[PDB]
């Protein structure tokens, strides 16, 4: 008017196709969204701070730290940012009996990102007058012969006697020290006899923060490895400055080796059939390794590291821009 | 929507105008083009920024989470933990999806009045020395050529200055 | 204030790619653009191109038009710079820096302290020692261990 | 590009002025900015808009445009100040990219038997080849050599 010259006021569309929902209106067009929620894994088992997990394989926790001769591969770790067992982790105990407290130590370990291993009452050496071999023994054997836990010593008569023992261990290593034994309950014996040489005999482990005896429960029990006795396991963790003292007259598996403990935050045992792979990670599910920022994912509620939130969504993407009318 | 500008009286978007959310379109005698309105863009920017950084503030990332174990004597504290972690899941799975759905309605209400707001305020300079012609458009009473378009985009209109010329225009029907 | 910090030192072969990358403190969504700036020895610096928050935008310069990428990861914080086919004039210090709004323009208000990248057909050596006084030739990239090292003709660094 | 001197001088106090002359299609319609740069730091914002101030940059420093050219005006001179100064605008034409200008410095007053032989020329304290450039000494003199593989 009088020339027609016009202006309008307008906003933005494209061609983006994505989608948001509101509450009153679902699948709504907008022209610039994001996504909070990661759906989306290497598939890999990482490293986290360049630190590989232990891979405890064909091995269970108990395997590994009373030393199943399966485990052997083992033997040498000392460092880890996880700990991961298989659905194939089965040599724990090869000489059956039931482990006291393993889900309690299991939370321990779950705190513990190093050790380092010790002979805390060496073979041949710390028992001057008890005879130390058979067992030994086929339900833990090794390339087919009879064999035995690395970290445990199967203490017998030396001829006939065996003198009531007293081996006590003081911790000078400056940290907790994780110390494992077992207790043999023979079957019909006899067997009693023929191991320790005393009928009548007990097993006594003592400190401050830990104190039980235990007698044989010499009797009849089902085979479970063609072995009719049983083994049960034990563990105590000996503060620093303070003694462990062993006391017994048979019965005895005794500590050969012990770990000393360092504790660290952000570390776990994990159960994932993945592969471990030389890759680094933040952020490490059973399922696979997470690389984002994003604040929310789906993949799993187990996480190593630092990982956005675990929630049940398939779908959560914010609006940014508007909603999308390209043409009317 | 609640402000009745986009999808509203204003029908359809511009894939033509690229620079921003929200703009204009001009007609005259030198030709026709889009420009985004930059205030209006940046001020929305920084709201939507803001929004998206306040909802990344509050969800903190979880750090190390793993499973427990329990023998078959422990089956009430076993599913204790259970039903700890299914509960605790269900209220932040509740909450993230509660949260995207209710900020998704204000997104999309903030960018209507955004739109809204930038119409009242051009109509408000131009006063009677253009006609509102429907459709987020204003027809000049006057010749406007790009130094006066830009004068109306950048918030500097002179009214007085083409009221006569306008008023004859407009007096002539 | 913003502090803006850029990736670690890059060494590339002429005809390779580098990518850089600059992370944005606070936010870490932002609410203005960041470019992309470098300056060869002892020139001005040259705009290499930018990026718009939200809408993703770039835009580059002629100069390098066809051979730079700019991305940016807005859940990290984070701009990235990639440079293809690199020649030997590629060697430079690469500035990120923000603007003031959303748009590219010619005001970058922050930026980063640069990061440098050395584009050569060398490869990684160790040098040689003759008596003469002495002398340390051939050797590549730079050192800490005398006169200033020359750079030959064969991209070795010799210093006596 | 937009042309700037290669290099201005004054005493602490005195006054210097940068030009930068460009063209319609940059300088012409568009802001132009300043930039200070200190030996081994990024280029820091003196200017932006022709000759408004950030924070942090005082009053003795500040910049005009007219047309086609802009100036840096620097009063109250510092040795601090001794710098390399570049404009920058918006070029609209080619394709639209910031351009900055080219920078104005101110001053503010054994082997024989591998099958090989290189003669060394040492060179100091002064004020096929191969000549490293001049480096200046901590002595605060000129250092340099060249290598011949002499003056
Ligand atoms: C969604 O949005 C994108 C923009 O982000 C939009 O894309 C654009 O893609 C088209 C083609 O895929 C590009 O057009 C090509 O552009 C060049 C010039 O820039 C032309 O020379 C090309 O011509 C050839 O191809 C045509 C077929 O597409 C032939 O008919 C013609 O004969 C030539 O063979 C072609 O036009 C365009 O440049 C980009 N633009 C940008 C800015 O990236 C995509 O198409 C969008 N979808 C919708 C529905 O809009
Ligand atoms: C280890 O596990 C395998 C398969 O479960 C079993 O056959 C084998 O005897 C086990 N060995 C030990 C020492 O536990
Ligand atoms: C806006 O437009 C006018 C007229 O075209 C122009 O002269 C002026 O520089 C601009 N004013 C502002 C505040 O940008
Ligand atoms: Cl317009």
């Amino acid at each position: 008017a009088d020339p027609g010259d016009t202006i309008c006021i307008g906003y933005h569309a494209n061609n983006s196709t994505d989608t948001v929902d509101t509450v009153l209106e679902k699948n709504v067009t907008v022209t610039h969204s994001v996504n909070l929620l990661e759906d989306s894994h290497n598939g890999k088992l990482c490293k986290l701070k360049g630190i590989a997990p232990l891979q405890l394989g064909k091995c269970n926790i108990a395997g590994w730290l009373l030393g199943n001769p399966e485990c052997d591969l083992l033997l040498t770790a000392s460092s880890w940012s996880y700990i991961v067992e298989t659905s194939n982790s089965e040599n724990g105990t090869c000489y059956p009996g039931d482990f006291i407290d393993y889900e309690e130590l299991r939370e321990q370990l779950s705190s513990v990102s190093s050790f380092e291993k010790f002979e805390i009452f060496p073979k041949t050496s710390s028992w001057p007058n008890h005879e130390t071999t058979k067992g030994v023994t086929a339900a833990c054997s090794y390339a087919g012969a009879s064999s035995f836990y690395r970290n445990l010593l199967w203490l017998t008569k030396k001829g006939s006697s065996y003198p009531k023992l007293s081996k006590s261990y003081v911790n000078n290593k400056g940290k907790e020290v994780l110390v494992l034994w077992g207790v043999h309950h023979p079957p019909t014996g006899t067997d009693q006899q023929s191991l320790y040489q005393n009928a009548d005999a007990y097993v006594s482990v003592g400190s401050s923060k830990y104190n039980r005896r235990f007698t044989p429960e010499i009797a009849a029990r089902p085979k479970v490895r063609d072995q009719a006795g049983r083994m049960n396991y034990y563990w105590t963790l000996l503060e620093p400055g303070d003694t462990i003292t062993f006391e017994a007259t048979g019965n005895l598996i005794a500590p050969w080796y012990a770990f000393a403990l360092n504790r660290g935050s952000g570390s776990g045992i994990i159960t994932s059939d993945a592969p471990v792979h030389d890759c680094n990670t933040k952020c490490q599910t059973p399922h696979g390794a997470i690389n984002s920022s994003l604040p929310f994912q789906n993949i799993h509620p187990v996480t190593i590291g630092e990982c956005p939130k675990y929630v049940r969504s398939t779908k959560l993407r914010m609006a940014t821009g508007l909603r999308n009318i390209p043409s009317i | 929507g609640l402000f009745g500008a986009i999808a509203g009286f204003i029908e359809g978007g511009w894939t033509g105008m690229i620079d921003g959310w929200y703009g204009y379109h001009h007609q005259n005698e030198q030709g026709s083009g889009y420009a985004a309105d930059q205030k209006s863009t940046q001020n929305a920017i920084d709201g939507i920024t803001n929004k998206v950084n306040s909802v990344i503030e509050k969800m903190n990332t979880q750090f190390t989470a793993v499973g427990k174990e329990f023998n078959n004597l422990e089956r009430r504290i076993e599913n204790l933990n259970k039903k700890v972690d299914d509960g605790f899941l269900d209220i932040w799975t509740y909450n993230a999806e509660l949260l995207v759905l209710l900020e998704n309605e204000r997104t999309l209400d903030f960018h209507d009045s955004n739109v809204r707001n930038l119409y009242e305020k051009v109509k408000s300079q131009l006063k009677n020395n253009a006609k509102e012609i429907g459709n987020g458009c204003f027809e000049f009473y006057h010749k406007c050529d790009d130094a006066c378009m830009e004068s109306v985009r950048n918030g500097t209109y002179d009214y007085p200055k083409y009221s006569e010329e306008s008023k004859l225009n407009r007096e002539e029907i | 204030e913003v502090q803006l910090v850029e990736s670690g030192a890059e060494v590339k072969k002429p005809g390779s790619s580098v990518k850089v990358s600059c992370k944005a403190s606070g936010g870490p969504f932002r609410s203005y653009a960041i470019s992309w700036v470098r300056q060869a020895p002892g020139q001005g610096p040259e705009w290499m191109g930018g990026i718009i928050p939200i809408f993703g935008t770039t835009k580059y310069a002629p100069k390098f038009q066809g051979r730079v990428t700019i991305t940016a990861d807005d859940f990290a914080g984070t701009v990235y710079m990639e440079l293809s086919s690199l020649r030997s004039e590629d060697t430079a210090m690469y500035y990120c820096a923000k603007h003031m709004g959303y748009q590219v323009r010619e005001t970058m208000d922050v930026w980063g302290k640069g990061t440098t990248v050395t584009v050569s057909s060398a490869s990684t050596k160790g040098p040689s020692v003759f008596p003469l006084g002495c002398l340390v030739k051939d050797y590549f990239p730079e050192p800490v261990t005398t006169f200033p090292a020359v750079l030959q003709s064969s991209g070795l660094y010799s210093l006596s | 590009v937009l042309t700037q001197p290669p290099s201005v001088s004054a005493a602490p106090g005195q006054k210097v002025t940068i030009s930068c002359s460009g063209s319609s299609s940059n300088i012409g319609n568009d802001y132009v900015s300043w930039y200070q740069q200190l030996p081994g730091t990024a280029p820091k914002l003196l200017i932006y808009d022709n000759n408004k101030r950030p924070s942090g940059i005082p009053d003795r420093f500040s910049g005009s445009k007219s047309g086609t050219s802009a100036t840096l005006g620097i009063t109250g001179l510092q040795t601090g100040d001794e710098a390399n100064y570049y404009c920058a605008t918006w070029d609209r034409r080619p394709t639209a990219y910031v351009v900055f200008g080219g920078g104005t410095k101110l001053t503010v007053l054994e082997e024989l038997q591998a099958n090989k032989a290189t003669l060394v020329c040492l060179i100091s304290d002064f004020y096929g080849v191969e000549t490293t450039t001049p480096s200046k000494q901590s002595n605060n003199k000129y250092a340099a050599s060249s290598y011949l593989s002499c003056q």
